[PDB]
C-alpha cells in the first residue's frame, strides 16, 4: 500500500 | 508491598541498547494492563519496594522483530514542503497515524522504515522499584496510572 503524502 | 496486578508502581530506570543509553528517568504505571512492554512487566512481577535489578529483554518480549517488508522506497515529493527529510527524521501516514522513520535519501527517492524504532533490538534495563500502591477506581477505569509529571527523557 502506497501513500499519497506524509505529514510531520 | 509487592508489584502485581492492579498495583500502581513507581520505578526509576535506565534503558540501554548495545551499550548506549536511549531512555532514562522515572515513571509510574498500572501493572497488569499491558502498559509496559511485556518482558519488562514480567521482570517487575513480584518485586519489592526498595529493590534494584537488571533485566535483559529480547526483541520478542519488547518491540518485536524487525520486518524487512517495513522498509520501503517512497518519493521525496510525498514529504511536506517545510520538512527536513534526513536520516532519523520521523513522519506519519494515515491508515490511526502510522509512524515512519527516514533511513536514507537518494535524489528523489527516500528509503523509510515503518517498523517501530526499536524493532529487532534487545533491551537492557537497570530498574529501581521505588513505590507500590493500590490503583484508584479512576485509574482502573482509565486503564493507566494518574498523571504524575514527565520525569523521564
Ligand atoms: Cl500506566
Amino acid at each position: 500500500h502506497k501513500y499519497n503524502n506524509y505529514e510531520g | 508491598m509487592k508489584v502485581g496486578q492492579d498495583k500502581v508502581v513507581t520505578i526509576r530506570y535506565t534503558l540501554q541498547v548495545e551499550g548506549e543509553v536511549l531512555d532514562q528517568g522515572e515513571l509510574s504505571y498500572l501493572h497488569g494492563h499491558r502498559n509496559l512492554i511485556p518482558g519488562l512487566e514480567e521482570a517487575l512481577e513480584g518485586r519489592e519496594e526498595g529493590e534494584a535489578f537488571q533485566a535483559h529483554v529480547p526483541a520478542e518480549k519488547a518491540y518485536g522483530p524487525h520486518d524487512p517488508e517495513g522498509v520501503q522506497v517512497v518519493p521525496l515529493s510525498a514529504f511536506p514542503e517545510d520538512a527536513e527529510v534526513v536520516p532519523g527524521a520521523q513522519f506519519y501516514a494515515q491508515d490511526n497515524p502510522m509512524p515512519l522513520t527516514v533511513v536514507a535519501v537518494e535524489g528523489e527517492e527516500v528509503t523509510v522504515d515503518f517498523n517501530h524504532p526499536l524493532a529487532g533490538k534487545d533491551l537492557d534495563f537497570q530498574v529501581e522499584v521505588v513505590k507500590v500502591r493500590e490503583a484508584t477506581p479512576e485509574e482502573l477505569l482509565h486503564g493507566h496510572a494518574h498523571p504524575s509529571g514527565h520525569h523521564h527523557h
